[PDB]
Order: structure tokens, then C-alpha cells, then sequence
């Protein structure tokens, strides 16, 4: 738990952790690890994380207590079949097909895999099967909203007289498809999950890619171009009737236009007029792959670019120029579009496609359910003002896609929700035909602290009444500091919290003593009353308070400008429910990250940006 | 799996918050004591706003201000921990730990400094007195374990030194 969870696991992607070639192990387990240790000890492998049993399954529709589960058997395939095989090369098409229980698009999104090596080794790992190393255990590797996962499971599967419930080969002999569709559930929780699936999410899950869609009762201009151009790229595409067989299409020409059409299923294919394929099928799916996803010597690739953020009530969640009062608080980006398409008939501009994917959220049980509306606008051309070229297209789809063609130049991306206050993650891809540039547009550390120069001057009254309360050592304490602000500032908020003072001390001491002397309660004093204006000259309606989302504004006044990250960090930490920030914490926060600052700025004495701590110094500064 | 003093409390996380299963400091607050503060072996009016937020803060690596259910158990661990360590040194039960004693209350709670760290501790978080109470002990343990763990989270192969940059301080110190 904690942020350094988080600063961890950047420091790890920052090195490769989550690209193909490094996957994230899932809940940890270590596939070889784990398979040679089911070997020395002679067993069969048994997942802890993902056991065979009921939960596995369901918990509704596929539920224990349901008479769907009643008589399912978890088998393995050496005993449903006399030799399983993991896979067969060879294969001029697939047997793929479900059980009583599965879904369908499944079908769809497994078998697309099928007509390129190199894109299922990617999924599916080839040095696996039931002969060499075999200890009843597979693994395989995921995309999940921007980086690699692999994920592994015993070959235990669900069986119910004999018969696979689910995905399996129709010869009943081989069992890639039938694991790689367990291992698929096991990441999403369970068999039922996959319920509420697209073939769009499976594709991009399976390949790593992104996915544009287009049904053909509404197809955009150019369609034709958009297919060349796809197959000329090795991109995946899949059409269908939908209201069930899925076709891809593996072919297009001028000769007329023609648009060539395969069935996984059969070893054969056929040509026929784009204007039939126009008419027949209802929708084309185009997955564009990444370019390390192949390497055949030049199929021409996308230029990609990635990126991630968030919105987070009460700092970041505005979104959707309908609402100017938040909109321009959303984390924005910057797309720099140069070399343009080349030619060919249609005026000029610069190809790219854009998405934004929502990651996944704790109540997410199904697939494709309590997504967000999602949406994103551009604009041609920090923080940017709410003084903020396409935008629109608000859905409630776990990823938004859009397509350009725009003239060379710098525009400004500013992801979104439909309505504010929507705590949610992302991230978005950029796919384009030549190179781009993205980069993030956001206000960089910074703190400008006015250092007042108490000196002489102090008032006679003031110097008089502060001997009159300091004692017999001239100097106060955090304790006696209460109980004197208490009484001036209750003549707004109604007194500093203790904590806030035994800070206000922290910073203002210098002096070593756990106590503050007369110049260091001026200044105090002295910055006491900025805090007072600042917070004055925010609420504009005197309410005696703030919101969270005015913070920004108020932090820059008094001289610092973080990223968004921070602003979200002050808000979760220092406002209340119902987003408002009192005054004592509003101060709380400004000592505290001034302190902060002067300390870090004291053990970085060459200014370099990092400090090197040990175990015992870095407990002292964490907490003192 | 989990045990009875887990689940009761699973149950007032459904009700709070159905799948989401996370809760608000406030809505922690409440929580805790209802269970903390009522029992005669312990002198204290429970923990306040403020040690809950910190209790969140320290807990949650996503920035949302809300304590997750498997983060939770954790803590309550801690706090039952903790809560046992703080009886065996209120002996009068008069509500709070004598000045001299905490060093070694620390200690019985796995946490070896040296007397400065204390003198910085006791002196950061005792009342005016010198004395600490059951909400301001708990406090300071929460943020001496979330630092203990942070440094061993940012130090993978065990070198007795972590780096950190502007940024990840201001991340680490100011959500706590």
C-alpha cells in the first residue's frame, strides 16, 4: 500500500516492467518458478490464486447455488482426451467452438489469432505442452490498458458429462484455445466476467493494438483507402452480420475494387465487389497493430505514442466544455503533427488515430459494465487557463476512438468524462502514419516563498505584550501558539488545530528549542495574515470557507505551481467530503509544504532534484 | 481466508460502500470508535479526524483520499497490535503514557531508534506535559511503519540507501 507502491512500480516501467518482452507477473506467480517446483516435488500444479472451484466461475449467473454448476467437473485434458495437444502446426484453419456455457465473441477474437504466427506467439507462448516439462501448468501474456501481463493456470477445465463447457477445439484434441480463454478469465476474475465481452476489447487484450470499428450501414468516406492502408500495415480485420459467423478481410484491389474475404474456418477464401461487401456484412473491425508486433522484413508500421492520467474529484474531474468552470482542470496533453499524409486524391493533412481507454475500477465485475461516458476534445494552438477542432463523441465504452486527418501543427489534447467530479485512470495512444510528438502540458514544480525580513521595526505594543506571554524564556511554544492565535483569529474558521501549529514551530524555529522567540513569532504572524488574504480573496461569496477546486489558484498566490499528481494529492489529504477546505488545513498545507521544500532544498545541497537518504535518516525527515 | 473481527467489519464496508469497498477518513473514524473507545481497560475518546486522515493517507496508493478494505485489515492489524502494547504501559490507566516510558513502548512495538529520534518523537507528539495519548500513539506508529515500509518499497535489492527525487518526496511526505 502507500504512494511508494505506486513510485515502485513507475520506477520498474520507466525500465521495460510491462512492455512484451518484460510482462508483469500477475499476483506474482513466476511461471517456470512455479512449474520446476510442481516437478521436484513430482506433483500436479493447483492455483491458489485461481482454484478450481465454483468462484472460478460465477457468483450470479454461474453462481454456486445455481443449477447451472450443479454437476461440473474441473478435468485436465489428459484425462478428457488420450494425447492432448497443446497446439498443431499445420493447420489451414480452426475447429475453435464453445459449450453449453461461454460466450461468442469469444469465437470472433480467439480466431483471428489463428491467421498469423507471429501475432499468437505474442498471446501465446510456443514452447509449451503436454509432453516435455509438463507439471499441469500454462501461462500467457495480456495487454491490459497499456502494458503486459502474464498470466498463469493449472490446466484444470471445466467439464460438465465429459464435455467442455467453454471454448474448445471441435476435434477435441487440441487445448491452447480452451487455456488461453481460462487465463483470460482468471485475469478478469472469472468465467462469468467474460459474459458482457466485444470482440473489440478481446482483440486489443489479445494483440496489444487498437481497434477502430465501423458499422457498415454508416461507413466513413474513404473506407477503401482506410482497409488498404490497414492490410498494407498487417492489420487484423473482422467483419460479420450481427443482429453469427466471423469472416476477416484479407484482401484489396483495383483492377472495379475488390475486398477479398476468408473464413477461419474453411482453408478457403473469394473474392467480391466492394460494393457487395458494402451490402452483405454489417460491420468491419480493423485491429492496428503496434509496430513491434511484427517483424517481417517491411509491412510498413504505425508510429505510436502513449501516455497516462487521471481525474480525481475535487482536483482534476472537470471535463466536457459544458462545464467551463471545470473543464480546463482535466490533465491535458499536446499532439505535434509534421511530415503530412502523402498524396493520392483528397486534399492534404496528417493521418493519426487517438483512444482513450479506461482502466479498471474495483466494482467492475463484467466485462463492459459500470464503464464511464467517456470523451476527449482537441484544440489548435503550463497549465492551460480556462481560456481553452473536433472534440464530441461521448460514450460509455471502455475506450474512445477517433480518427484524423489534420494539417501539420501543434494541437491540445484534453481527455475527460462526460460530467465532472469522476474518479477514474487512463491512457491514451496515438497512432499515426508518420512520427509525432506527444508530450504532457502542465505546470512544473515550483515554489516562490516571500522571505520577510522581520528586523527592527516590530512594534513597541507588539515587543511589550509578547514578554507579557513568552515567560520566563522569552520564547513560546506550539502549546501556548493554540491558545493565543485562538483568541485572536476568534475575533472565518474557528481556531488552528494543534497540529497546525506544532508545524507552524517546525518551520519557524531555527533556533533549535521546540519554542518560537519574538522575531520568529513576527513572521509568523506576518504570514499568518498573507494566509488570511489569499483565503479572503478566494471566496468571493464569504463563506467562510473554500473549494477544493479553487486550491490551484490559491497555491500559485502564494508562490508554488505543482503538477497535477500533487494538486490531487493536496486535495485527497486536506479537504473534507463535499470537496471544502477549511482554513486551518488550508494553512496546515501551506506550512507544511513550505517545510517541506526548506528540507529538501537543506539535503540536496549541489541542487541536483534527489536526495540519498539511509534508513534511519529517513525516518527523521519523514516524520519530523 | 479472514476471520470474525475482519468480516463484522467487511459488513459495515457493504453497507458503506457495496462493491466499492473502500471508505472515506471520516467514514473511518466512525468506525474504529465504535470499537476503540468503549471499553474500560483503555482510557481514550478515540481517534480524531486528523489521525484518521493520516490512516487513509499512508494507505492509499491511488490519490483518491479512500481507505481500501484489504489496506484496512491491515491497519486494524496493526491497531489491535499496538492497542495491546499501549495497556501494558497505561498503568494507572490515567489516559496517556508517561514521558519516560515511551522508549520502550517504541521498542515493544519493534521500532529501535535511538533516544534523539524519541526526543523528536515524544516532543513532536506528546501533549504538553511530555505524555502521549492512546490516539497520538497509534498516530505516530501508523507513519513510523508507512515510512519503514516506503523506504523498504523504494530499496528492492536491499541496499541500506534509497534516492528519491523532488517530486517522489513531495509525494511521500505530503500524503501521510
Amino acid at each position: 500500500a502507500g504512494i511508494a507502491m505506486k513510485l515502485a512500480k513507475d520506477r520498474e516501467a520507466a525500465e521495460g516492467l510491462g512492455s512484451h518482452e518484460r510482462a508483469i507477473k500477475y499476483l506474482n506467480q513466476d511461471y517456470e518458478t512455479l512449474r520446476n517446483e510442481c516437478l521436484e516435488a513430482g506433483a500436479l500444479f493447483q492455483d491458489p490464486s485461481f482454484p478450481a472451484l465454483p468462484s472460478s466461475l460465477g457468483f450470479k449467473e454461474l453462481g454456486p447455488y445455481s443449477s447451472k454448476t450443479r454437476g461440473i467437473e474441473w478435468k485436465r485434458p489428459t484425462e478428457i482426451c488420450a494425447d492432448p495437444q497443446f497446439i498443431i502446426g499445420g493447420a489451414t484453419r480452426t475447429d475453435i467452438c464453445q459449450g453449453a456455457l461461454g460466450d461468442s465473441w469469444l469465437l470472433a477474437a480467439i480466431a483471428s489469432l489463428t491467421l498469423n504466427e507471429e501475432i499468437l506467439a505474442r498471446v501465446v507462448p510456443l514452447d509449451q505442452s503436454f509432453q516435455e516439462n509438463y507439471a499441469g501448468i500454462f501461462h500467457f501474456q495480456f495487454w491490459q490498458y497499456g502494458e503486459w501481463v502474464e498470466v498463469v493456470v493449472d490446466d484444470r477445465l471445466p467439464t460438465k458429462d465429459g464435455e467442455l463447457l467453454f471454448v474448445h477445439s471441435a476435434e477435441g484434441s487440441e487445448f491452447w484455445s480452451a487455456l488461453l480463454e481460462k487465463a483470460y478469465a482468471k485475469i478478469n476474475g472469472c468465467y462469468e466476467a467474460l459474459s458482457g465481452g466485444a470482440t473489440t476489447e478481446g482483440f486489443e487484450d489479445f494483440t496489444g493494438g487498437i481497434a477502430e470499428w465501423y458499422e457498415l450501414r454508416k461507413p466513413p468516406p474513404n473506407l477503401f483507402k482506410i482497409i488498404q492502408k490497414a492490410l498494407e500495415k498487417g492489420s487484423l480485420l473482422g467483419c460479420s452480420i450481427d443482429i453469427g459467423h466471423a469472416y476477416s478481410v484479407t484482401g484489396a484491389e483495383e483492377v472495379q475494387k475488390l475486398i477479398r474475404i476468408r473464413n477461419p474456418w474453411g482453408q478457403g477464401e473469394f473474392w467480391m465487389s466492394f460494393s457487395d461487401f458494402l451490402r452483405h456484412y454489417s460491420r468491419l473491425e480493423i485491429c492496428n497493430l503496434t509496430p513491434d508486433t511484427l517483424t517481417c522484413d517491411s509491412y510498413k508500421k504505425w508510429k505510436l505514442t502513449k501516455m497516462d492520467g487521471n481525474w480525481r474529484r475535487g482536483s482534476t474531474a472537470g471535463g466536457c466544455r459544458n462545464y467551463p468552470n471545470t473543464f480546463w482542470m482535466n490533465p491535458q496533453y499536446l499532439i505535434k503533427l509534421e511530415e503530412e499524409d502523402e498524396d493520392d486524391e483528397d486534399g492534404r493533412g496528417c493521418t493519426f488515430l487517438v483512444g482513450l481507454i479506461q482502466k479498471h475500477r474495483r466494482r467492475q465485475r463484467k466485462m463492459g459494465e459500470d464503464m464511464h461516458t467517456i470523451g476527449f476534445g482537441i484544440y489548435e494552438v503550463s497549465k492551460n487557463f480556462f481560456l481553452t477542432e473536433r472534440s464530441d463523441t461521448f460514450i460509455n465504452l471502455r475506450e474512445v476512438l477517433n480518427r484524423f486527418k489534420l494539417p501539420p501543427g501543434e494541437y491540445v489534447l484534453v481527455p475527460s468524462t462526460f460530467e465532472p467530479h469522476k474518479n477514474g485512470d487512463f491512457c491514451i495512444r496515438v497512432f499515426s502514419e508518420k512520427k509525432a510528438d506527444y508530450q504532457t502540458v502542465d505546470d512544473e514544480i515550483e515554489a516562490n516563498i516571500e522571505e520577510i525580513a522581520n528586523e527592527e521595526d516590530i512594534g513597541d505594543g507588539f515587543r511589550r505584550l509578547f514578554a507579557q506571554l513568552a515567560g520566563e524564556d522569552a520564547e513560546i511554544s506550539a502549546f501556548e501558539l493554540q491558545t493565543i492565535l485562538r483568541r485572536v483569529l476568534a475575533k472565518k474558521s474557528d481556531g488552528f488545530s494543534i497540529e497546525t501549529c506544532k508545524i507552524m514551530v517546525d518551520m519557524l524555529d531555527e533556533d533549535g528549542s521546540g519554542k518560537l522567540g519574538l522575531k520568529e513569532f513576527y513572521i509568523l504572524w506576518t504570514k499568518i495574515q498573507k494566509y488570511q488574504k489569499i483565503y479572503r480573496e478566494i471566496d468571493v461569496d464569504r463563506s467562510g470557507t473554500m473549494n477544493s477546486y479553487e486550491m490551484r489558484k490559491a497555491l500559485e498566490e502564494a508562490g508554488f505551481k505543482l503538477p497535477c499528481q500533487l494538486h490531487q494529492v493536496i486535495v485527497a489529504r486536506f479537504a473534507d467530503d463535499e470537496l471544502i477546505i477549511d482554513f486551518d488545513n488550508f494553512v496546515r498545507c501551506l506550512v507544511r509544504l513550505e517545510i517541506l521544500f526548506k528540507i529538501f532544498k537543506q539535503l540536496d545541497p549541489e541542487n541536483t532534484g534527489t536526495i540519498q537518504l539511509d534508513l534511519i535518516s529517513w525516518l527523521s525527515f519523514s516524520v519530523l | 481466508n479472514e476471520s470474525e473481527e475482519e468480516r463484522q467489519f467487511r459488513k459495515l464496508f457493504v453497507q458503506l460502500a457495496g462493491d466499492d469497498m473502500e471508505v472515506s477518513a471520516t467514514e473511518l473514524m466512525n468506525i474504529l470508535n465504535k470499537v476503540v473507545t468503549r471499553h474500560p481497560d483503555l482510557k481514550t475518546d478515540g481517534f480524531g479526524i486528523d489521525t484518521c486522515r493520516s490512516m487513509v493517507a499512508v494507505m492509499d496508493s491511488d490519490t483518491t483520499g479512500k481507505l481500501g478494505f484489504e489496506e484496512f485489515k491491515y491497519l486494524w492489524n496493526n491497531i489491535k497490535k499496538w492497542q495491546g502494547i499501549y495497556k501494558r504501559f497505561d498503568t494507572d490507566r490515567s489516559g496517556t503514557i508517561g514521558s519516560n516510558e515511551l522508549p520502550g513502548a517504541f521498542e515493544a512495538a519493534g521500532f529501535h531508534l535511538n533516544q534523539h529520534i524519541y526526543s523528536m518523537i515524544i516532543r513532536r507528539y506528546s501533549d504538553e506535559t511530555g505524555n502521549m495519548d492512546f490516539d497520538n500513539f497509534i498516530s505516530c506508529l501508523v507513519r513510523l511503519d508507512a515510512m519503514f515500509r516506503a523506504f523498504r518499497s523504494l530499496d528492492k535489492n536491499g541496499t541500506g540507501q534509497i534516492q528519491v527525487n523532488i517530486q517522489e518526496w513531495l509525494q511521500l511526505t505530503m500524503y501521510s
